[PDB]
C-alpha cells in the first residue's frame, strides 16, 4: 500500500544485508550494548522495521518509473537517507536491493501496451505483403495455366 | 545459481520473465577473503546461496529496466558487461565474486516476442507457394501440349 | 607410503612442510599418511548434450536445437589445471557436468541470436567458429576448454 | 614385491611410477613391464579398431529438402605416441560403449554440416566428394581427440 | 523514530493517486488506436493490390 | 532401395570373398592389430559394412 510523488501505490519488496561494522571499535562498542546477549533472528526483527521508514520515504520522494527503471538512483537514495540513522545504531547495509514491485491495479502493464501495437503493425503489414505478393503470383500463373489449356484444346478441336 | 526474475519492466515499460545463471566465488585476496568469513563461518553453502541470490536479482532487474526485450534476448554480449558494471562492484563490497553470468531462458504470459518471428515465416512461405505454382505452369503446359499431340 | 594415479587423474597433496600443494598428473609420490592429505581429479573428457528450445535469431524466428560438447580441463598448463582444482576438487564428474552445461547454452544462445536459421543448419562451420570465439575465452577462466562443439539437432513444430 | 606383465601389440600399458623419478607416466605398446606393488601401478588401453553406425535423422541440404541417412565409421585410437597419449587421458578406465558414446556425436556433426552443404544428387550419387569433404572437416576435428576415423 | 502505516475508513488517500491511473490509461489507449490506423491502412492496402 | 545414374533404384545382392593379405608382412601386420582376438563372425560384420559403401 506505498504511495508516491504522486501518490499512486505499488507493493514492494526490498532486500538488504545488514552487518555491524566491526571494524570501528567506536561503533562495534556502541552497538554492542544495543544487542548483547540477542539473538541473531531478535536483532533481525529490531532492524528490519528500521528500514522500511526509510523506503517509504524514498517511495514518496519518487515516482513508480524511477522506482523500478532507476534502480541505481534509488539505492543511493536509500543509503544516502537510510546510512546515517542506521549508523547511529551501529549497523550498516552492505546493500539494498528491489526483489519485487508490484500492484493489483494496471499502472505498470499499461507502459508496454505501445510495443504490442508496434509489433502487431509489424506482424500485419508482413503478413499482408506477403499474401498480397502470393496472390500476384498464383494470379499470374493461373492465367498462362488457363489460357495455354484453352489454346490446346482449340487444337483437340480442330 | 539459477538467478530467476519474474513479472519484470523494461525501458519500454514491456514485462518479462527471465532465467539468468551465476557463476561465483568467495574472493581469493586475504583482504576481501576475510571479509567474506565474517559472513558464513560456521555457516552453510546454502546459507551461502540464499543470502547471494537475492544480490543479483536487484542488479538483474535494474539491468532488465534499463533495457529493451531485443537487446534483452539479443545483446547478451552489452549484458554481460553491464552485468559486469553493475553488480561486480557491488557484490565484490561482500568478498565474492561472479565468475559469469548468462541467460537461460527469456519469456512471458503475453505474446510479445512471438510476433517478431511472424515477418519471415511469410518471407519463406512466399517463397516456397511462388515456387509450387510456377512448377504448375511448367507441368500444366506440357500436359496439356502432349495430349494435343496425341 | 607411496601413491600412484593413472594419466586420467591428477593427485594434489598438502600437508607438514607442504604448504604449496604439490600436483602431480599420472605419476607416483612419497607421503605420510597421518600428516599429510592427498586428493584427486579427473582428467577425462565430458560429451555434454547442450540442450536449447525456443530460441530466437537476428530475426526473432524461434528455433529448438540440441548442440554437442565435448569439455575437458587443459591438464597441460599448470596455471590453468591449478586454476580450475579449486573450482571442482572433491566434485563428481556428474556434478562438474551439470556446472559446466550450463554456461554453454549461454553462448549457444548468444549466438543462435547472432545468425539466421539457414546459416545454423548450412554454415555449421562459421556457427563452430563464431562459437569458439565467444565461448573459449569464458570458458578459460574456468580452466575448462571444449575439445569440440557440434550439432546433433535442429528443429522446430512451425514450418 | 614386483610382478611381470606382458604386452599384446594392440594394448596401451600405462605405469606411474617406476625406476626413472616420482613425477611421471611410462609408456608402452606391446611387449612388457615390471611393476613393484606399491612403487607403481598398471593401466591398460585398446587400440583396436571401433566400427559405428552414425545415423541421421530429418536433415537439411544446400536446397533446404531433408533425409535420412545412415552413415558408417570405421575408427581407430591414433598409434603415435602424441595423440596416443591425448586419447588415453579420455578413456583409461573406461569401457568401448563410453568410447562408442561419444565419438558417434562428433560424426554426426561433420554429417550434418557436409549434409547442409550438398544437393540429395550429391549425396546419393558424389559418395567420392562426400568421402573427401568427409576427410577434410571431420578428420582435422576428431584428430584432436586423438583418434582417426580410417574410413 | 518511523512510520509504519498511513490508513484510515474513508477513502481520503486512494483519490490522491486516481490521476495518474489516468496519465497513463490515455497514452496507452492513444498508442493501441494509432497502431490500429498503421495496421488498417496497410491491411486495406493489401487487399486492393492483390 | 538402390539408385543409378538415372536415379532408378534395384534390389541387389553381391557376393564378396575377402582374405587378409598375409603374404605381405606389412599389411598383415596393420590388419592384425585390427582383428587380434576377434572372431571370424566379428571380422564378417564389420567388412560388411565396408563393401556396401
Amino acid at each position: 500500500k506505498v504511495y508516491t510523488r504522486h501518490g499512486v501505490p505499488i507493493s514492494v519488496t526490498g532486500i538488504a544485508q545488514v552487518k555491524i561494522q566491526g571494524q570501528n571499535k567506536e561503533m562495534l562498542a556502541a552497538a554492542c550494548q544495543m544487542f548483547l546477549g540477542k539473538t541473531e533472528a531478535e536483532i533481525a526483527h529490531i532492524a528490519l522495521e528500521t528500514l522500511e521508514g526509510h523506503q517509504r520515504a524514498i517511495m514518496a520522494h519518487m515516482t513508480v518509473e524511477e522506482i523500478y527503471k532507476d534502480r541505481q538512483k534509488f539505492s543511493e537514495q536509500v543509503f544516502k537517507v537510510a546510512s546515517s540513522d542506521l549508523v547511529n545504531m551501529g549497523i550498516s547495509v552492505v546493500s539494498y536491493t528491489l526483489k519485487d514491485i508490484h500492484d493489483d491495479q494496471d499502472y505498470l502493464h499499461s507502459l508496454g501496451k505501445a510495443r504490442t501495437a508496434q509489433v502487431q503493425k509489424d506482424a500485419r503489414i508482413g503478413e499482408a505483403e506477403a499474401k498480397r505478393d502470393a496472390g500476384i503470383r498464383e494470379a499470374k500463373a493461373k492465367q498462362e495455366k488457363v489460357s495455354a489449356q484453352y489454346l490446346s484444346e482449340i487444337e483437340m478441336a480442330k | 545459481i539459477l538467478c530467476r526474475c519474474e513479472n519484470i519492466e523494461t525501458s519500454e515499460g514491456v514485462p518479462l520473465f527471465v532465467t539468468g545463471v551465476a557463476q561465483v566465488k568467495i574472493m581469493t585476496e586475504k583482504e576481501l577473503l576475510a571479509v567474506a568469513c565474517e559472513q558464513f563461518l560456521g555457516k552453510n553453502v546454502q546459507d551461502i546461496k540464499n543470502v547471494v541470490l537475492q544480490t543479483l536479482e536487484g542488479h538483474l532487474r535494474s539491468i532488465l529496466g534499463t533495457l529493451t526485450v531485443e537487446q534483452i534476448y539479443q545483446d547478451r554480449d552489452q549484458f554481460a558487461k553491464l552485468v559486469r558494471e553493475v553488480a561486480a562492484p557491488d557484490v565484490g563490497r561482500m568478498g565474492i565474486e561472479i565468475l559469469s553470468f548468462t541467460i537461460k531462458d527469456v519469456y512471458d504470459k503475453v505474446d510479445y516476442l512471438s510476433s517478431l518471428g511472424k515477418t519471415q515465416t511469410a518471407v519463406v512461405q512466399r517463397d516456397a507457394d511462388i515456387g509450387v505454382a510456377e512448377a504448375e505452369r511448367d507441368a500444366g503446359i506440357r500436359e496439356a501440349e502432349c495430349k494435343k499431340e496425341m | 607410503m607411496f601413491f600412484t594415479c593413472g594419466p586420467n587423474e591428477a593427485m594434489v597433496v598438502s600437508g607438514f612442510c607442504r604448504s604449496p600443494p604439490v600436483m602431480v598428473a599420472g605419476g607416483r609420490v612419497f607421503v605420510l599418511p597421518c600428516i599429510q592429505q592427498i586428493q584427486r581429479i579427473s582428467l577425462n573428457t565430458l560429451t555434454l548434450n547442450v540442450k536449447s528450445e525456443k530460441v530466437y535469431t537476428r530475426h526473432g524466428v524461434p528455433i529448438s536445437v540440441t548442440g554437442i560438447a565435448q569439455v575437458k580441463i587443459q591438464g597441460q598448463n599448470k596455471e590453468m589445471l591449478a586454476a580450475a582444482c579449486q573450482m571442482f576438487l572433491g566434485k563428481t564428474e556428474a556434478e562438474i557436468a551439470h556446472i559446466a552445461l550450463e554456461t554453454l547454452e549461454g553462448h549457444q544462445r548468444a549466438i543462435m541470436a547472432h545468425m539466421t536459421v539457414e546459416e545454423i543448419y548450412k554454415d555449421r562451420q562459421k556457427f563452430s567458429e563464431q562459437v569458439f570465439k565467444v565461448a573459449s575465452s569464458d570458458l578459460v577462466n574456468m580452466g575448462i576448454s571444449v575439445v569440440s562443439y557440434t550439432l546433433k539437432d535442429i528443429h522446430d513444430d512451425q514450418d | 614385491m614386483g610382478n611381470c606383465h606382458t604386452v599384446g601389440p594392440n594394448e596401451a600399458l600405462v605405469v606411474s611410477g617406476g625406476c626413472c623419478g616420482s613425477d611421471y607416466k611410462q609408456y608402452v605398446f606391446g611387449g612388457w613391464a615390471w611393476a613393484w606393488w606399491c612403487i607403481s601401478d598398471t593401466q591398460r588401453l585398446s587400440l583396436e579398431v571401433m566400427t559405428i553406425l552414425c545415423r541421421c535423422e530429418n536433415i537439411e541440404t544446400s536446397e533446404g529438402v531433408p533425409l535420412f541417412v545412415t552413415g558408417v565409421a570405421q575408427v581407430k585410437i591414433m598409434t603415435e605416441k602424441e595423440l596416443l597419449a591425448v586419447a588415453c587421458e579420455q578413456f583409461l578406465g573406461k569401457n568401448v560403449q563410453d568410447i562408442k558414446n561419444v565419438v558417434l556425436q562428433t560424426l554426426e556433426g561433420h554429417l550434418r554440416s557436409i549434409l547442409g552443404t550438398l544437393t540429395v544428387e550429391q549425396i546419393y550419387q558424389d559418395r567420392d566428394q562426400f568421402a573427401k569433404l568427409v576427410r577434410e572437416v571431420a578428420a582435422p576435428d576428431v584428430g584432436r581427440m586423438g583418434i582417426e576415423i580410417l574410413s
